[PDB]
RNA sequence: GGAUUUUUGGAGCAUCGACCUGGUAUUGCAGUACCUCCAGGAACGGUGC
């Protein structure tokens, strides 16, 4: 199976995707697409070597992610 | 899959740039869906004044940038 | 179908991502390399055709320079990495 | 009637022929500049033409301003924390002011990014070395009223109020 | 299908737009023909190199691969399909 | 779902794969991740290379942009439709 | 209503420092032909006036900040809200009376 | 200005409101944790500002003692009256009442039928100071805590169970060392814990508690705190024995206890502390505690599904009828009529009746299709 | 939805844009990479190696 449709059923779960030029937005993932488009609300974006901004929509790509952070009270079980 | 619009370029002296600060001249024999062209009297121009000669030559399109037609096409 | 199930379930099985089908037989911790020098060693609890992993209580190391430079690492409960920027998966780590 | 966030939000911002981002508030007579921070420094051209604002003063931080516009106004004194709000501002056009004394351009000197300067159709320009003192109090303005400093105009000033 | 932005670079052509490389050189020129896969044919380009140094090259051939950008003029800008 | 319609004709900011920022009015989209940016400004931060010079930002603005999904990173909502 | 406000708050300011009960600087004030239709009792206004006099009077008490300053309301939340549970429950005691009251009554 | 006379009165009044606001929010019966939780932060800032109006207001009389000796005075009286009466006695043009005197701290100081919340306490949010695992004050989030101590110890056989048993000592020995990288791991859980029990009761004197736990940690904590029956007396910082009170009395004052050591009263005062803050907020929300470790059990112990279900807790008709066609009525006052059919139900009606009653034209047959005024003035004028 | 053009990753030198001084011809109606040339100083900045 895919891992795009456990990404895709979450919503209102405050994660941190970190992507690949030393960037890290922390925020309220609102909206997960097929193509691993990730469209938060009220993120903090941390850039290399940069301060944390606060903004409130952001809309990341799947190509241009690396990882992503999930909380602790999260199950796994279910979302697969 | 569609192939790109080379056939102007066909039979004619072009000079291509690829990755890396590369550069490369010579007439264009054919096209390819992936980019790919092939280039007879091939000369490769490194940063020095010399030029090597290549006889016959196969560029990728994930390495091809930039070509510009040296003749009127 | 469940054709296409069976022959992705095989693949998984006895292809190369069969060390990675060991991550979820007896729950071994994997080494993943990333694309910025940050092997994450953990658990891997799910993962896909497309290298996509979830690894849980995983920890990354990494080196950066301040000199010499140290092993700085983290402790992450809950992960997700994309098969893009996965370089070499080691089944079995020496510690 | 006052300025307010609403007037900054309802008037039309667009590109301007400089190829800035700019926002038009002609026609608004607004006594005093306040609540301009709703911006969001998304801007950097800030037009005031028409305005019955006796004092430029309270004006909020904005790193994105490049350009103001205070003309046909009735500007009789200049504020002192304006280098402090604007870093990036270039030109300021300060044209048909009610500027009589010398000691109005004092501030005007905080600017250090400043180049381009506007004090046409003032009482200002009409005293005796007035651009002298505008080059001697100011040297990092090339342009001043549409005409470039001078050598020998920077030599005088430099020489006088010595 | 065909995408918006691909339609409006494919009306674009015709016109004076500019390309912008990978490796920092932007190309300004009368776009002859567009391709679905953001390929840009320009004639009379100005090729910067990453360096300001803008030569006059003729019949220039841009793939999608590279093109970072495509800078389309302002006479597009009341095209239907961006409504 | 049409998340990426719903901020359309909005002032929106873009991150490139350089480090660069396109804002721009995104009118058009499509599923490349493509973006046609009308009346776009793309600002680029320089490095200072030295110890007492500080770090800015060159803006230029080049109209309608029609930007690719290979450069673009992320995508941030700065101002409302004028 | 600001003006009548005004003079209302000034006659029970003006009547509060007086030394007697009929020798204020407002029955004299009747005398000297100034109308002054807030003193008698038959208006509305005069309950008001009471009250405003009643507050006036009170905010010249020893504990009401002239001569001493309070320590229990001013620097304990503690005794803030011990005194909003005994309303509280002096509340609660007066709407258990209006219901017995009312039972009686029924 | 009255500031004796008007502004005491007035700080009492508001100080009047808060009360009455407090005993109203106090007398509500509470069906949730988080409305009760924003119900004790709105009466918290409701007592920090009756607190600072009456610290405002007890300043205010440096110059009521100078001002009694003439307010008091009998010779005086209404000529400063009459004065102030004429000052008064300005343009009465703006006909306007404001009755917003005291019914606008009434209305500022409660809530609407669709927000809990006061007219000041508008802004304040119960998602911008606790985090969604805690559950406004129903559990403490440990699970940061837990990774920052197995990145500290650099292994990985410490589980959350484990780390809430290493947690739960209090006056035991430790896990780690006490001169090691784990006192700055244990200031920040300390700093944590301080934030948690302050958030958990807004209510209650924070100042009053930090320094009741100052002079605990002053008074007690640093004269031996644990007497024994080495053991008889134990030191927190030099972490070494005693012989008697009198050899722990004379090595507190010593050169190495002083500052000639990595772990003195001068260097590791900080640490001691936040060890000792760490402690009284472990024995004062213990139960906090152990329903936060119950949680982590039931969360554990349950499968995914359980874990997933408790993480997630017309024109044709206008056409046709003739409607929307403008007609108008000049008898009832000009009036407009949709329709003909529907002016000529309305023409033998009631309104038409009453508007023809005034110009004194009698109701009958005659004028049914009269529109104008003169034309009906003329028509009863012929018969 | 994984195989080259978009989405399961190639990760001290050269050039250009300015700043300040003098001579020089064009006085002209249009939707723009950049527009006259020479000489002198610079202790201005970006990009690639």
């Amino acid at each position: 199976m895919k891992l795009v449709r456990f990404l895709m059923k979450l919503s209102h779960e405050t994660v941190t995707i970190e992507l690949k030029n030393g960037t890290q937005v922390h925020g309220t993932i609102t909206g997960v697409d097929v193509s691993m488009n990730t469209h938060l609300k009220a993120v903090k974006m941390t850039l290399k070597n940069r301060e944390p901004v606060q903004l409130e929509t952001l809309s990341i790509r799947g190509n241009n992610i690396r990882y992503f952070i999930l909380p602790d009270s999260l199950p796994l079980d279910t979302l697969l | 899959a569609h192939p790109p619009e080379l056939k102007k370029f066909m039979d004619k002296k072009l000079s291509l740039k690829l990755n890396g600060g590369r550069h490369v001249q010579g007439i264009l024999r054919g096209f390819d869906p992936f980019m790919n062209l092939v280039i007879d009297e091939c000369v490769e121009m490194a940063t020095s004044g010399q030029q090597n000669n290549i006889g016959m030559v196969v560029i990728r399109g994930n390495s091809i940038i930039m070509l510009e037609a040296l003749e009127r096409v | 179908p469940e054709e296409l199930q069976k022959r992705e379930e095989e693949e998984f099985n006895t292809g190369p991502l069969s060390v990675l089908t060991q991550s979820v037989k007896n729950n071994t911790q994997v080494l993943i390399n990333c694309r910025n020098n940050k092997k994450l060693l953990g658990r891997v609890k799910a993962f896909d055709r497309h290298c996509n992993m979830v690894l849980e209580n995983v920890k990354e190391m990494w080196t950066e320079v301040p000199s010499k430079p140290v092993n700085k690492d983290r402790y992450i409960s809950k992960m997700f990495l994309r098969g893009d920027s996965v370089i070499v998966v080691l089944r079995n780590p020496l510690i | 009637v006052k300025l307010t966030a609403e007037l900054i939000e309802q008037a039309a911002q667009y590109t301007n022929a400089v190829r800035d981002r700019e926002l038009d508030l002609r026609g608004y007579k607004i006594p005093v500049i306040e609540n301009l921070g709703a911006t969001l420094d998304q801007f950097d051209a800030i037009d005031f033409s028409d305005n019955e604002i006796r004092k430029l003063d309270g004006f909020p931080l904005l790193r994105r301003l490049k350009t103001l516009l205070v003309n046909n106004n009735r500007i009789c004194r200049i504020g002192e924390g304006l280098d402090q709000a604007l870093p990036c501002l270039t030109e300021l056009i300060l044209t048909n002011n009610s500027l009589v004394e010398l000691g109005d351009l004092d501030p005007l000197a905080s600017l250090k990014s400043l180049t381009y300067l506007s004090i046409l159709r003032n009482p200002v320009t009409n005293k005796k070395h007035y651009r002298l003192y505008v080059i001697y109090k100011v040297p990092q303005v090339r342009v001043l009223d549409f005409q470039k400093v001078k050598l020998k105009e920077r030599q005088e000033a430099e020489k006088m109020f010595k | 299908s065909i995408g918006v932005p691909i339609k409006v670079l494919h009306e674009a052509e015709g016109h004076i737009v500019t390309c912008e490389t990978n490796t920092g050189e932007v190309y300004r020129g009368k776009l002859i023909e567009a391709e679905d896969n953001m390929n840009c044919q320009m004639s009379n380009i100005t090729v910067t190199y990453r360096d300001g140094r803008v030569a006059q090259l003729e019949q220039v051939y841009i793939r999608g691969s590279k093109i970072r950008f495509l800078i389309l003029p302002d006479m597009l800008k009341n095209a239907p399909m961006l409504k | 779902s049409s998340k990426m319609l719903q901020h359309i004709d909005y002032r929106m900011r873009c991150i490139l794969q350089d480090g660069r920022i396109f804002i721009g009015t995104f009118k058009a989209f499509d599923k490349h991740m493509n973006l046609i940016l009308c009346d776009c400004d793309e600002f680029r931060k320089i490095k200072p290379k030295n110890s007492k010079q500080a770090e800015r930002e060159e803006k230029r603005v080049l109209g309608l942009v029609l930007l690719r999904g290979e450069n673009l990173v992320s995508m941030t909502v700065e101002g409302p439709p004028p | 209503s600001a003006f009548d406000l005004d003079v209302v708050k000034l006659t029970a300011q003006f009547v509060a420092r007086n030394g007697r009960q009929f020798l204020t600087q407002l029955m004299q004030k009747e005398q000297r032909n100034y109308q002054f239709d807030f003193l008698r009792p038959q208006h509305s206004l005069f309950n008001y006036f009471t009250k405003l006099v009643e507050q006036y009077t009170k905010i010249l008490i020893p504990p009401k900040g002239l001569f001493s300053k309070l320590k229990k309301e001013a620097e304990n939340p503690r005794e803030v809200l011990d005194q909003v549970c005994y309303r509280v429950e002096w509340a609660k005691f007066q709407e258990r009376e209006r219901k017995k009251e009312e039972e009686e009554k029924e | 200005m009255e500031t004796i006379l008007e502004q005491q009165r007035r700080y009492h009044e508001e100080k009047e409101r808060l009360m009455d606001v407090m005993a109203k929010e106090m007398l509500t019966k509470k069906s949730t944790l988080r409305d009760q939780i924003n119900s004790d932060h709105r009466t918290r800032a409701m007592q920090d500002r009756y607190m600072e109006v009456s610290g405002n207001l007890r300043d205010l009389y440096d110059d009521k003692d100078g001002l009694r000796k003439e307010e008091l005075n009998a010779i005086s009286g209404p000529n400063e009256f009459a004065e102030f009466y004429n000052r008064l006695k300005q343009i009465k043009e703006f006909h306007r009442k404001h009755p917003n005197e005291i019914c606008v701290p009434m209305s500022v100081e409660f809530e609407e039928l669709l927000k809990a919340r006061e007219n000041p306490s508008e802004e304040a949010q119960n998602l911008v100071e606790f985090t969604d695992e805690e559950g406004y004050g129903r559990y403490l989030d440990l699970h940061d805590c837990y990774l920052k101590y197995i990145n500290l110890k650099a292994s990985e056989k410490l589980d959350y169970i484990t780390y809430l048993s290493i947690f739960d000592q209090l006056f035991d020995i430790p896990k780690e060392r006490k001169n090691a990288e784990y006192k700055r791991y244990l200031e920040m859980l300390l700093e944590y814990l301080q934030d948690y029990t302050d958030r958990v009761k807004p209510l209650q004197d924070q100042n009053e508690l930090f320094g009741k736990i100052q002079a605990e940690f002053e008074k007690k904590w640093e004269n031996g705190t644990f007497p024994g029956w080495e053991e008889r007396a134990q030191r927190l910082f030099s972490t070494k024995g005693k012989s008697l009170e009198s050899l722990d009395t004379s090595l507190f004052a010593k050169n190495p206890k002083s500052k000639g050591t990595k772990r003195d009263t001068e260097r590791n005062k900080d640490i001691a502390f936040l060890e000792a803050q760490i402690y009284e907020y472990v024995e004062i929300l213990g139960e906090q505690r152990h329903l936060t470790h119950e949680n982590v059990q039931r969360k554990q112990a349950r499968t995914g599904e359980e874990r997933e279900e408790e993480e997630e807790e017309p024109y044709w008709l206008y056409k046709l009828h003739g409607l929307n066609i403008n007609y108008n009525c000049e008898i009832c006052g000009n009036y407009t009529y949709r329709g003909p059919k529907a002016f000529q139900r309305h023409f033998a009606e009631w309104r038409h009746a009453h508007g023809m009653r005034c110009l004194g034209i009698p109701n009958t047959a005659h004028f049914a299709n009269v529109t104008q005024i003169e034309d009906a003035v003329s028509l009863w004028a012929k018969l």
